């Protein structure tokens, strides 16, 4: 019962990974495919440890552990893209960890990810994160008020909104979140009467 | 092999079973024709099964809608009754609409009523709306709430963003695994 | 082998049994067809069983709802009766809604009534609401209470945060174990 | 080989099946003639199937339209009822029109109602409109929304661009693949 | 060899088939006499077929026209009903006219209604018109729109160029090729 | 009747632990799984001492004993994460216990946890706990009033609230609680008319 | 008919104790379990003296005897926790008993508890009891007025109360009571109109 | 089952491509043809890896990867036209990459496109992009207000609009988008009352 044949006809929707922990992993790109694969494991059978991977769920799982063991660590989001070598965005300006400490950190992350062979920790500039957030926001001709504070920035959008600008606002926000994540830049859409 | 419930309709039977499975209890649905459905459980689980029937107020009651108490079969009618009938239909129709929005699994809608404004020589009051919604797990609820609110705002003669309340969440971890039989 | 209760309906039978099991008493549910259900207990427990039937006012009475006393079968109606009927339906509908919120196992809702404001040439009074709720054990009740209150606030023509009261708690340790038989 | 639903009409049967397939569950549609349709599933999936029936409020209810509560069969009529009947028809007719626009797969339309303006010696209120729409995936929604809004603006006696709300999106990834059978 | 739809009328049957073919699905139309038409599909396509039936709200509903709710069979009539009946006919007649213009394949027309101007002692409101149109592909839509608008302007007692809206487009690439059978 | 086979199909939902007290423990990450396992023990059978573990229930059990034997001890929350070596957050600034005393404390905690092999007591800075509480709170653009007092801090949120900010407020609070616990920082959401 | 098998399936809910008076005791942690065990003794059988133990009932039984033989003794609450060696909290500041007198006292308490092997009498500081009562009370942002008097302190809570603060108030009070008991600190919640 | 015969009668609607990854690709010029081909793959069969190509979907797929690995890269749109050698429009003025760096970039793009033999990266002048946007816009006699900002330009169109100018506006915008894409020039049609 080869797992590849157990999964749907369009086998290219899933990336099967062979974890060093003897668990065969199923990387899915969407929660509909996540559920699909989970139903396969519960419905059919495969005599071997197995577990479905979901980019957001894994990002969260890691962030939980990470907060406990490395509290106050300033970071953005893990980009899984190529399962084998996920990229860890780390705040360049807020973290003062030494190279050796960063080595250790990546090793702990490798422990958290049975499939990943290595972790590419890289430092990102907080300014460029904020710059992109605001630039795109004003490109869309949206009204807003920026809130700089220690440790982050919030973009407040208030007042009555036109259905067109509402659509535009959400599209922008979702994309920003998908890329950078919501740990530094926080958006605040508030539909109110004037 | 214990009898738990009898004479259930189709909806009730499936709902009760869902709960029992969620709490790790296998259940049998027996079709007795005109006599309805019966639910039976393994004796080892029976005690727990009873506990949960109590806990969740099972079997479920039929859904209550306002129009059910002001039927068109009446020989006569009144402004009061007719206005109530209309509002009942409107709530239902709004629920039908919200459940077609992307990511919405379930939604409920309430609208305030006016039973005696004009009756007392008074002008009508502002309309209040409230709604509940369940989304597909992982969905960005904090932003989606604004579509609901905007939609409802222009869906009725005179409402505003301070008199529309939306409370929502998302589904739980799907029960995709069978409870299993007792050991014996 | 003692007879405790006879002629019980399905709901009553299961409720009484739940209580007896909770207090470590085994009970038999006997289906006598058209004659209803009967509950019997072991003679060793019989004394205690009787005590608890008394203590918990068993078997349970049917649930009382306002509309049950102002039926549509009447040949005539009155403003008083019609307004009461409507409010009854509304309370029921609100209960149906609260029980779908995440973590809620059970909930009850009350709304104040107005039987003679306009009758006496007076303006209507502010609406008062109250509600009870039972949550899944371990749930953060101290925060959840604010959803209920907000939801209800815009669910009716004219209420406010000082005239809405919510009293709530969470379920007890589930009785997942059988009482056991007497020693003999 | 488990029975899930029975007595379904044609629409309901096909809708439920669509959902089950979407969640990787095979389902059989059985034609029992005058008794309606029945849906059965493989025992391995049965638990999950039940879960989803609950989750999606299945089987579907019939669509609610305002005119259904103010039928022409009545021996008498009232201004209130007649005006309501008209508006109901108008909403339906507007839905029929929007669904013929290029790229639109589905659309719903609501119009505000007026039940007692003239009744109270008052002038009529401005008309509010709202609508939902689903487009063919890849379509430029951000611009298409302006056609809907312009069309509706001159489709009724007195509306404006601030009292017309449109909420829309596009279809999901089409389920073009069969779920597959259980392994055994 | 799966049953998809049953009891279809002629129009519905042909419409559903058109959609399935457009999405590369072969379909059989079966004439069962008095029982209507049935649509069946190859098992390989069945999953996709179901998906599309859902997506496009199939089978189609009957077309809604205002006069259908104010029939001449009534023993009595009212100014309200009669005026509505007239407008319904007028919209239909205008649609019949636009569809005869060169290059027009399909067109729909709406006219605003007046249900209680005179009723309230008020003068009548300006008439609003809106229309949809589909043209033969390659046609100069940007200029053709002016004929429609001019025609409609003098087709009614009191309209103007600011209260007439026309939204239009042209047909898609004609599906002139058969879907083909499954590979087996 | 191996316990692993007695528990659900997705065996990876539970972590079976072998306590030194001859009791086989079932660590569950959610009250739904807690109940699942408890039903297994009551429904089926297994000839051996057994007991289901729940992170919050255990945190509470310990805190009860701990208050009786070590009254006035200033601490936050036990992070079970890796069953074998749970982490005990202790107030760095409020406690003045000696290293030897802390040794003894950890030994008592080991006695309380039959499965745990050792306890990692670590000292946390009260300031950073408070700092995070307020920082996130204001990042969400929420109105509040801080209440510093000896032994703790309370964040009061009053007035009428927008449904959007209500949602945001709860999400934040739940996460803070989950991490640090409610022994130092207390939140007070009060929905009131203005 | 071994008592352990006579009691419920989850035998870990009860602690069977072997008293020196030849009575087999059943320690229960909750009145529901207390009743459970009592029903077992009345329903089934066991040829031997037996008696169900309840922490609060025993605390009360002792306090009755104690008041008669040691009137004016200032004390708080007995912490049974580990049956064998219960802890007796005694007011450090109000009692002036000699070490020898305290020895005798513990011996009398041992007589009152057939199962207990010894009694650990310890002296508590009245100030810290009061300090905790007030600190937690004000942490919850509750309104109150303290009433110091010879021999105790009362915390008066009057006025109209918000349902939220009502819940919080009770939770706090119940916990304080559970730990220290109500012999020194008395709370007085009075829901009244303003 | 040659794929060419599996696809529709008018075989000239599709361009079958032989990827170096052993996947046979189907290039479609329209989402209706995209779906057509996908249904063929699901309905019929072909014993070989296969995947339908869609110009917009591929443009998006690439842009996702590209943003992660080359963040801040200023570019416009990939012109697939002749599958074998797609053209990559790159901002001439905003990018300062060296020739060698651009070589590497094209190589990464080649990796992303299994069928493409090479990638023709070319630099476009931002001024001419903006110039065309405005020129056509005003040629159509449309009212607008230009918004120059760092990194882009937005063309705001407000007020009540005549059905004729609405049609014209959309036609223009769609064409501009199709050619240049919406990463530099953003249009904002807002139908409002005056």
């Amino acid at each position: 019962a080869e797992l590849d044949s157990l999964l749907g006809q369009e086998k290219e929707r899933f990336q099967v990974l062979p974890g060093r922990d003897k668990m065969l992993y199923v990387a899915a790109q969407n929660e509909r495919d996540t559920l699909w694969a989970r139903q396969v494991l519960a419905r059919g059978d495969y005599d071997k440890n197995a577990r479905v991977i979901n980019e957001n769920e894994e990002n969260k799982r890691i962030s939980i552990w990470l907060d406990t063991y490395y509290p106050q660590l300033a970071y953005y989001r893990i980009h899984f893209d190529e399962p084998r070598k996920p990229v860890f965005w780390l705040s360049r300006q807020r973290n003062t960890m030494s190279k050796k400490e960063l080595e250790v950190l990546s090793q702990k992350l490798r422990a958290l990810m049975p499939y990943a062979d290595s972790v590419n920790i890289t430092l990102m500039d907080d300014v460029t994160a904020a710059g992109q957030a605001e630039a795109g926001l004003k490109q869309q001709a949206l009204p807003y008020s920026r809130r700089n504070h220690k440790g982050g920035v919030t973009f407040v959008i208030q007042g009555a909104l036109d259905d067109v600008e509402i659509l535009r606002a959400r599209q922008f926000v979702d994309s920003y979140y998908r890329t950078w994540g919501g740990r530094y830049v926080q958006f605040a859409i508030e539909l109110k009467d004037d | 092999d214990k009898d738990l419930l009898k004479g259930l309709d189709q909806e009730q039977a499936n709902e009760v079973i869902a709960v029992l499975q969620m709490h790790n209890i296998e259940a049998n649905k027996i079709d007795s024709g005109k006599l309805g459905y019966s639910i039976t459980v393994a004796e080892p689980d029976f005690t727990a099964a009873v506990y949960w029937i109590k806990t969740y107020q099972l079997p479920p009651r039929p859904r209550v809608e306002i129009a059910q108490m002001f039927p068109a079969d009446s020989l006569v009618s009144s402004p009061r009754a007719e206005k109530a009938r209309l509002y009942s239909a409107i709530e239902q129709r709004l629920e039908q609409s919200l459940q077609t929005m992307e990511g919405v699994l379930s939604a409920r809608v309430h609208i305030s009523y006016d039973i005696d404004a004009g009756e007392n020589g008074r002008p009508p009051k502002p309309v209040h709306l409230s709604a509940l919604a369940v989304y597909e797990r992982g969905s960005p609820l904090a932003h989606q709430i604004s579509d609901i609110k905007r939609f409802l705002k222009n869906s009725f003669a005179d409402v505003d963003y301070d008199n529309i309340s939306v409370v929502l969440s998302e589904r739980s971890d799907a029960q995709l695994q069978a409870p299993g039989t007792p050991v014996k």
